[PDB]
RNA sequence: AAUAAAUAGUCAAUUAAAGCAAUACGUGGUGAAGUGAAACAUCUCAGUAGCCACAGGAAAAGAAAACGAAUGUGAUUCCGUGUGUAGUGGCGAGCGAAAGCGGAACAGGCCAAACUUAUCAUUAGAUAGGGGUUGUAGGGCUUGCAAUGUGGACUUGAAAA
RNA sequence: CCUGAGUAGCUCGGAAAACGUUAUUUUGAGUGAAUCUGCCCAGACCAUUGGGUAAGCCUAAAUACUAAUUAGUGACCGAUA
RNA sequence: UGUCAGAGCACAUUAAUGUGUGAUGGCGUGCGUUUUGAAGUAUGAGCCGGCGAGUUAUGAUAGCAAGCGUUAGUUAACCAGGAGAUGGGGAGCUGUAGCGAAAGCGAGUUUUAAAAGAGCGUUUGUUUGUUAUUAUAGACCCGAAACGGGUUGAGCUAGUC
RNA sequence: AGGGGUGAAAUUCCAAUCGAAAUCCGUGAUAGCUGGUUCUCGUCGAAAUAGCUUUAAGGCUAGCGUGAGAUCACAAAUAAG
RNA sequence: UUCUCGCAGUCAGACAGUGGGGGAUAAGCUUCAUUGUCAAGAGGGGAAGAGCCCAGAUCAUUAAAUAAGGUCCCCAAAAUA
RNA sequence: UUGUGGUAGACGAGCGUUGUAUUGGAGUUGAAGUCAAAGCGUGAGCAUUGGUGGAUCCAAUACAAGUGAGAAUGCCGGCA
RNA sequence: GGACUGUUUAACUAAAACACAACUCUAUGCCAAACCGUAAGGUGAUGUAUAUGGGGUGACACCUGCCCAGUGCUGGAAGGUUAAAGAAGGAGGUUAGCGCAAGCGAAGCUUUUAACUGAAGCCCCAGUGAACGGCGGCCGUAACUAUAACGGUCCUAAGGUAGCGAAAUUCCUAGUCGGGUAAAUUCCGUCCCGCUUGAAUGGUGUAACCAUCUCUUGACUGUCUCGGCUAUAGACUCGGUGAAAUCCAGGUACGGGUGAAGACACCCGUUAGGCGCAACGGGACGGAAAGACCCCGUGAAGCUUUACUGUAGCUUAAUAUUG
RNA sequence: CUACCCUUGGUUGUGUGCUGUUCUAAUUGGUAACUGUUAUCCAGUUUCAAGACAGUGUUAGGUGGGCAGUUUGACUGGGGCGGUCGCCUCCUAAAAGGUAACGGAGGCGUACAAAGGUACCUUCAGUACGGUUGGAAAUCGUAUGUAGAGUGUAAUGGUGUAAGGGUGCUUGACUGUGAGACAUACAGGUCGAACAGGUGAGAAAUCAGGUCAUAGUGAUCCGGUGGUCCAGUAUGGAAUGG
């Protein structure tokens, strides 16, 4: 099996197996979002349980 | 969509630190507000930047 | 022969080539499409199938104008790992090494040019020999010492297993 | 004194390499160098440092395969196999 | 078109409230498929016998079990050995320290002027055997109209000579 | 002589076949579509819903099932206030 | 019926009562909310009926009491006023 | 004591076929096959006897599968 | 309707379709245009504008009207825009060097940009219809009514001319009228608001011809009123050989109802001794063909175009052969 | 008088191409002749005709269904046609929330340097009466009136000492964050206490992380711009990235 080249470059793993990710809606069209929204989307997050199983076998 | 947004940049480090809205048709004069600057860590004049 | 010479052409003698197959391996030229991307054109399929040419008992490759970042390795080939890593991708489907390390085997040789010899209406810029084969540069020019060996990818024979 | 020239480079279209063309390799068209204080390379490029000697040739072994000859084997088949 | 009761008839056994037939009474619209719903005026099979569809190779995850264990665990290629178990082979792979895009720091680290706050960490291993699922391969079996590449056909027929 | 031929032209004819022969090969093409998938017993036992989908006969996640483990009460059910 | 992990199937539903939308207070119509059954559930009543009523089949018994429903005959079971 | 309708599906426990490895055993005084019968099991299934048959087969514990046919307008053979 | 004789879908369409003699347009000066191939080579043609290729129409007779706006084709002065390529220069990277730093900075190479030159084509200007094609409305108006010769106005490139017309064309429409008949959605002639006829995708006539279409009529007849008879070969019976599709197992009634909504099989009734033979087709949603119609599939194939992306060919320029 | 820099013209002179001639030796010929050769091809030698043209190779424009590979959506009381596809408000929606139909009505893809923030002051529309232009209705005074007024907007909800109107000062329409919740398949969305920095209003308490609230919006990839305490393929830069 080959690791998907798109699964990597977008999902980093951690010590306990959580898959770190970046928030979307942070590429353009900045004036259409509030500074609260922008500063909340700047921080990183983890995949939800609904996607953890699908990303585990993808990596 | 229409583009009524404008950028406000500091006048000491010449850094752009704010994104606001402006009506070019109604308001003809450039904005000259005074806002907080992350670099200078103080309040300083921010002017409209193209 | 045209056309004087000379070539084209014609004839004779000698030596090789033709072809086949092993439903298999090698090299080179040419080279798709079904399919996947849940459509499709970049892409994939795939340099695969097929077509053709040349072999050989294997073929191909091969002795650094190299790897590559070090007080480093020192032809080519094949196996494991490095790793599904660095990367490359309408960054989509996908594709995917080169170093290094551990192993199988191990082998390095030879021409051109200089310089020189002999001969060609010697206009040689040509033929046949000696000299040379490189990188911590080599060789030639002139002048000496030490050498008669060790080893080959090497010919004929004889003997033995 | 000699050390491989329409050659290495460069431009225009392609390709090989994992790479969808790009440092390295190759070429259809055009142009075109230098000679150990020389030339090429270390992913655009320049300088320092270092590595290597292109444009000539040959090369056993480990590697790939079994139509065939001899011996033999099979938790392979036993006439719809 | 059978089943539960049931006379009469004829026999005698894997000795068993026995076996063969069944006047008569009660009840009773097949089997698979696909559908909300099939006795089906939907579908598939005339009958019998044989054959006929979840595999293999390489990896990932999880359950169960065994070996070895806290500076652990385990070898791949290859060599010897019976086409062996195995011995040599520690190249490597997983775990042992994490955080950050990265230089970097380190039981801390990223963000930030911040040590405040927040995110991630401040521990529970490895190699095999078996089972389940999954990825690449044709991947449970059968079925297209098609597409591309090569060859064979003008003895029928159409044209021309 | 077949992404070709021939056609006083009809999509005619090209070996009882022609909107583009016959045969072999890529090939076991692909099919979200039909059909089929073979021994037994025991425990438990659904859904036909929401969102997205060039999606509507398909797919992913959530909802409902099953196996293992944890949570004993503060968790979840049945009645009264 | 909450939390974690492994494996799913399901995305065509149907009817009856109740409250509505579309239709015409038509449809065994179509689209919702809710209570039930069928789907995936036999038995008894409805003469015959997937969805209505009574209920939930472990096997055997030629035992007894009952639910819906019924007691002239078919067909088990009644009499008084 | 509470239970035991059941499709898709999940989980658990078993039967049967062929062969191999270890043990033991039967067989021309008759093995497999094959037919019949009034047997034993909760189920796959398992025996006993007799006829035919003429040379291999059985039991236990493990292991490996081309391992289970009623349907595919399924293929082949035979017969209605 | 086609001029004709002919040709055509082997195996459902022989015709009004194709072809044909004839007309016209266009290209072609010969190594001709066109065509097969990749090229050689070849057809055209051992021909030479009275010749060859292609488009359209289809004897013969009379005619073929208007529009060059759009598209196509041909030609054109200059002018504007435009590729490759060449090219004056410009901007950076590096560092010899200058400078306390900072910074500046020669040549060499190297990255990139570039005025300007640069054909055809396009924009633009004319011609071209037997080239692709197109060729209108509204309002008022004459001394009975009716209608409008006539006048006004909008738009277009120009608004359909002749001829023919309820047509193989007419929706309304079985249009009105006349003829044919006792009676005529068909037929013949005529009328014209021709929704939407019309002049080389030709218009209108036309003698002869047609296994063409359509209507009336004489003779003629079993086409019919209306059915009947005869003879053979079958069918039927006997002797011999001996299939076929179909088929879950069958011992296979009718009426009303029910049910997946049209029952041999279910519920309630009625009828019916067992089994053949000859008949005829009501049913078994009878048999044969995994519906050709409809829909679905991110199915296939053929064809079309100013759908997209490409490409053979044709044409223009730079460069090499190239003075 | 001696020098440098602009507009324009002539001159001997070189450097480039641009159209225009002439020439032949490259090259071409399906002109003719001879020879190989008993030979229509081919080759050689001429002759004639062209001629640096043409043809051919490479590069680059134009035309090009002649040819090829594909695309040409979904919902739908069957399809085609018509209509719609995202977000917001009300009803259907059955007094928590949620709930469909090609059911019934409407809007949005913004606006405001003030319509934001703060401090202070202040409170309808309409109607009645009285008054030049002036009129049914402009403005003034008094009274009445409990929202029919305003709150930028489509509706709903809210709000009459408010969230409506006016004035003064300002830019919090801040920086780094963020415990805890709402709603959700995911992706995303919504509210937010509180902390640190530095500000605005106000005497202070306090308020200010855009508006009375709900529509005013688009993921990823790719490339561009500004800043930068990161990388810079031997080293120093640069290129190129983060
Ligand atoms: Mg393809
Ligand atoms: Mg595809
Ligand atoms: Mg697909
Ligand atoms: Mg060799
Ligand atoms: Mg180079
Ligand atoms: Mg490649
Ligand atoms: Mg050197
Ligand atoms: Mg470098
Ligand atoms: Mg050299
Ligand atoms: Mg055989
Ligand atoms: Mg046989
Ligand atoms: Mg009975
Ligand atoms: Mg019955
Ligand atoms: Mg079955
Ligand atoms: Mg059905
Ligand atoms: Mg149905
Ligand atoms: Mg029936
Ligand atoms: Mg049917
Ligand atoms: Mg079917
Ligand atoms: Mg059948
Ligand atoms: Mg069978
Ligand atoms: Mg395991
Ligand atoms: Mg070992
Ligand atoms: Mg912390
Ligand atoms: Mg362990
Ligand atoms: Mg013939
Ligand atoms: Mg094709
Ligand atoms: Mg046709
Ligand atoms: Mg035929
Ligand atoms: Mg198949
Ligand atoms: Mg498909
Ligand atoms: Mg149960
Ligand atoms: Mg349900
Ligand atoms: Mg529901
Ligand atoms: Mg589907
Ligand atoms: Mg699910
Ligand atoms: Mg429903
Ligand atoms: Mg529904
Ligand atoms: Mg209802
Ligand atoms: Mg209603
Ligand atoms: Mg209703
Ligand atoms: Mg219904
Ligand atoms: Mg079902
Ligand atoms: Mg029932
Ligand atoms: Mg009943
Ligand atoms: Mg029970
Ligand atoms: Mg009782
Ligand atoms: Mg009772
Ligand atoms: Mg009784
Ligand atoms: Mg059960
Ligand atoms: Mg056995
Ligand atoms: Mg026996
Ligand atoms: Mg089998
Ligand atoms: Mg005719
Ligand atoms: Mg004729
Ligand atoms: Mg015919
Ligand atoms: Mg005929
Ligand atoms: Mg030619
Ligand atoms: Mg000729
Ligand atoms: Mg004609
Ligand atoms: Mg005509
Ligand atoms: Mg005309
Ligand atoms: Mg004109
Ligand atoms: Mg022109
Ligand atoms: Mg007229
Ligand atoms: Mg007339
Ligand atoms: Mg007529
Ligand atoms: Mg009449
Ligand atoms: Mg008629
Ligand atoms: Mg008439
Ligand atoms: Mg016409
Ligand atoms: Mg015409
Ligand atoms: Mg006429
Ligand atoms: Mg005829
Ligand atoms: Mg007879
Ligand atoms: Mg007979
Ligand atoms: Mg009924
Ligand atoms: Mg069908
Ligand atoms: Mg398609
Ligand atoms: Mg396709
Ligand atoms: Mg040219
Ligand atoms: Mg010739
Ligand atoms: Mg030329
Ligand atoms: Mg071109
Ligand atoms: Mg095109
Ligand atoms: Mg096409
Ligand atoms: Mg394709
Ligand atoms: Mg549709
Ligand atoms: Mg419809
Ligand atoms: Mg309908
Ligand atoms: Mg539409
Ligand atoms: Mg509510
Ligand atoms: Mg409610
Ligand atoms: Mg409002
Ligand atoms: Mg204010
Ligand atoms: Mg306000
Ligand atoms: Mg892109
Ligand atoms: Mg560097
Ligand atoms: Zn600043």
């Amino acid at each position: 099996m080959k690791v998907k080249s798109a699964a990597k470059k977008r999902f980093k793993l951690t010590k306990s197996g959580q898959i770190k990710r970046k928030h979307a809606y942070t590429s353009h069209l900045a004036p259409h979002k509030t500074t609260k929204q922008k500063r909340h989307l700047r921080k990183q997050g983890t995949v939800s349980a609904s996607d953890f199983k699908r990303i585990g076998n993808l990596i | 969509a229409v583009k009524r947004s404008t950028r406000l940049g500091c006048n000491d480090c010449r850094e752009i630190n704010y994104l606001t809205f402006k009506n070019v048709k109604k308001n003809p004069e450039k904005l000259a507000l005074n806002k907080f600057c992350s670099r200078c860590r103080k309040v300083v004049v921010h002017k409209e930047v193209k």
